């Protein structure tokens, strides 16, 4: 397994591969982390989070 | 929901209930956005005129969190059909926008390549809903959820009495008592992903509930996300 096969490319949320690479990316209501991979929430209640 | 497990507090904050002029659940939904709920095609014939409500766990009392929204545009998608439930979706347009909320939050809608190969071939997915406990008995007045395995598709077509179409998939158990049922239709299948919940299917149909070599049938979502997405608009 190489690039998303593996562990997902590392990403959070979305792995395309694009070339010979993991481009990550995210649900709306996230951004891409600086890392580039990591997703975070932009508000409260962003999708796919049970409420705390 | 037979067997399964109820939702404990924040645990399926993305399921809506349709309710009819009685105020009865008959079908569940899924939150997408704070306008729009997704749910199953079939489930539009079984109401004249219905609204939606959010943030409910137990039918039994009103514990504050509860919210009624009406319908202002509904979108069936034309190639529904009743003979064996084909293209089985439907998305809400409420007339006033959801306030998410502890229990009320909506579902991830994924990318398809990366849903299929990556979602949809995990173990499990989770299923929730109102919906009879067993298949003679009487809808659940809590909200429950169940993990159900996904099956094979080859196995799936040869359990099956009537036709699997690609818009279509299976989850269940083959014998263990465990299955959606009559009430739960048009409610969320949720797949979780590093602790992030992605929609998946509808809960569409089945013969019976929780019989034995019979699984639960589901709309695959996947197949629909362009659609959705421009009924969304
Ligand atoms: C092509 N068809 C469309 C609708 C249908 N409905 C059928 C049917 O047998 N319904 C039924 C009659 C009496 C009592 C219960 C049920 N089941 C249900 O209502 C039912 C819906 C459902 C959805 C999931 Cl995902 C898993 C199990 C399920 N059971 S068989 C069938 C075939
Ligand atoms: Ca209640
Ligand atoms: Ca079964």
């Amino acid at each position: 397994r190489k690039l998303c096969s593996l562990d997902n490319g590392d990403c959070d949320q979305f792995c395309h591969e694009e070339q010979n690479s993991v481009v990550c990316s995210c649900a709306r209501g996230y951004t891409l982390a600086d890392n580039g991979k990591a997703c975070i929430p932009t508000g409260p209640y962003p999708c796919g989070k049970q409420t705390l | 929901i037979v067997g399964g497990q109820e939702c404990k507090d924040g645990e399926c904050p993305w399921q809506a209930l349709l309710i009819n002029e009685e105020n009865e659940g008959f079908c569940g939904g899924t939150i997408l956005s704070e306008f729009y709920i997704l749910t199953a095609a079939h489930c539009l014939y079984q109401a004249k005129r219905f609204k939606v409500r959010v943030g409910d766990r137990n039918t039994e009392q009103e514990e504050g969190g509860e919210a009624v929204h009406e319908v202002e545009v509904v979108i069936k998608h034309n190639r529904f059909t009743k003979e064996t439930y084909d293209f089985d979706i439907a998305v809400l347009r409420l007339k006033t926008p959801i306030t998410f909320r502890m229990n009320v939050a909506p579902a991830c809608l994924p990318e398809r390549d990366w849903a299929e190969s990556t979602l949809m071939t995990q173990k499990t997915g989770i299923v929730s809903g109102f919906g009879r406990t067993h298949e003679k008995g009487r809808q659940s007045t809590r909200l429950k959820m169940l993990e159900v395995p996904y099956v094979d598709r080859n196995s799936c077509k040869l359990s099956s009495s009537f036709i699997i179409t690609q818009n279509m998939f299976c989850a269940g158990y083959d014998t263990k008592q465990e299955d959606a049922c009559q009430g739960d239709s048009g409610g969320p299948h949720v797949t979780r992903f590093k602790d992030t919940y992605f929609v998946t299917g509808i809960v569409s149909w089945g013969e019976g509930c929780a019989r034995k070599g019979k699984y639960g049938i589901y709309t695959k979502v996947t197949a629909f996300l362009k659609w959705i997405d421009r009924s969304m608009k």
